């Protein structure tokens, strides 16, 4: 699933600016 | 009534301009606080939970070590955050009470916000219905509304900077990436998932970025998950620029009809980009049981209010590693920092 997708990606948590 | 708002963000300009032609500096010293606990981190550093002695009021101080922001290639960055949170006012922007500096570090003491990061009530409930999302959204409309007015650019949206009051409402934070902009710029910075295509193709841009953030935020906050997202930064911005997006079953009609208007690769046909600006998402379908005025106002019952023990209660933050804070001998980068 698309939320699936989500969590393999890895990046579920707070994310950082460039 | 069109005459009202023109006439409040006049006002506002005056006001904004006055503050930002002559900046507060030095309004409070480091030992008038009682240092309690790390609050969430950036790109420029920490935020701790701070109790003011004298008073035992409780702040939100954003901690930047000099040294290190020279290092970091921060200095503009720094100077400029200081002097936008100085100079504005508006009910959904965090407040600084205080500012001042010493030997090694810049010091921004601001109302601690104590309800937490919506990042985190949105990865613990894992989506928000649309009437939650909606009241969010709202406010941050009627926030870009007003920064816009000011030709600022916030270019850093995302859950994480929006933090919940004990009213329910949002205060954004963080204004690192901010700038004063009236007609186009060029830095390549934000958040990948949240940036505009046109940033990711080098483009020179505009405000027009905000409106596409707000997509991908009002998407975020009705999915549970961004509209692009991948392993690696590179990924998601091919498919950012792809200008393909799907959307979960459960979105209304009215929901995807904005956000294929925000999510909109072409500058000429993005909502908040056209003739009539601000007002063709406020008169947007979706927003139609949006009273704009009440949410200002904050006379609209927020769907969720946080829960708050009392003065400097914290357990809507989640914990971090905890550092000493040093005070040097030596005055550092002094010279870099006078404005501040
Ligand atoms: N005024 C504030 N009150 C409470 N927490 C804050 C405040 N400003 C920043 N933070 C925290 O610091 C992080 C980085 O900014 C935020 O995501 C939030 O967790
Ligand atoms: O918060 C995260 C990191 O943990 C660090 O604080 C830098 O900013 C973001 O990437």
């Amino acid at each position: 699933t698309t939320y699936a997708d989500f969590i393999a990606s890895g990046r579920t948590g707070r994310r950082s600016a460039i | 009534e069109q005459e009202s708002v023109k006439e409040f963000l006049a006002k506002a300009k005056e006001e904004f301009l006055k503050k930002w032609e002559s900046p507060s500096q030095n309004t409070a010293q480091l030992d008038h606080f009682d240092r309690i606990k790390t609050l969430g981190t950036g790109s420029f550093g920490r935020v701790m939970l701070v109790k003011h002695k004298e008073t035992g009021n409780h702040y939100a101080m954003k901690i930047l070590d000099k040294q290190k922001v020279v290092k970091l290639k921060q200095i503009e960055h720094t100077l400029n955050e200081k002097r936008i949170l100085q100079a504005v006012n508006f009910p959904f922007l965090v407040k600084l009470e205080f500012s001042f500096k010493d030997n090694s570090n810049l010091y921004m003491v601001m109302e601690y916000v104590p309800g937490g990061e919506m990042f985190s009530h949105l990865r613990r409930i894992g989506r928000f219905s649309e009437p939650h999302a909606r009241f969010y959204a709202a406010q941050i409309v009627l926030t870009f509304e007003y920064l816009h007015s000011l030709d600022l650019i916030y270019r850093d949206l995302k859950p994480e900077n929006l933090l919940i009051d004990q009213q329910g409402y949002i205060q954004v934070t963080d204004f690192g990436f901010a700038k004063r902009v009236k007609g186009r710029t060029w830095t390549l910075c934000g958040t990948p998932e949240y940036l505009a295509p046109e940033i990711i193709l080098s483009k020179g841009y505009n405000k027009a970025v905000d409106w596409w953030a707000l997509g991908v935020l009002i998407y975020e906050m009705a999915a549970g998950y961004p509209p692009f997202f991948a392993d690696q930064p590179i990924q998601i911005y091919e498919k950012i620029v792809s200008g393909k997006v799907r959307f979960p079953s459960h979105f209304s009609s009215d929901l995807k009809d904005l956000l294929r208007n925000l999510l909109q690769v072409d500058l000429t046909k993005r909502f908040g980009n056209l003739k009539n600006g601000v007002n063709d998402i406020k008169n947007h379908k979706w927003f139609a049981t949006t009273d704009w005025i009440a949410i200002y106002q904050r006379k609209v019952e927020a769907p969720f209010i946080p829960k708050f023990k009392g003065p400097g209660d914290t357990s809507n933050f989640d914990d971090y590693e905890e550092e000493e804070i040093r005070v040097s001998i030596n005055e550092k980068c002094g010279k870099e920092f006078t404005e501040f």
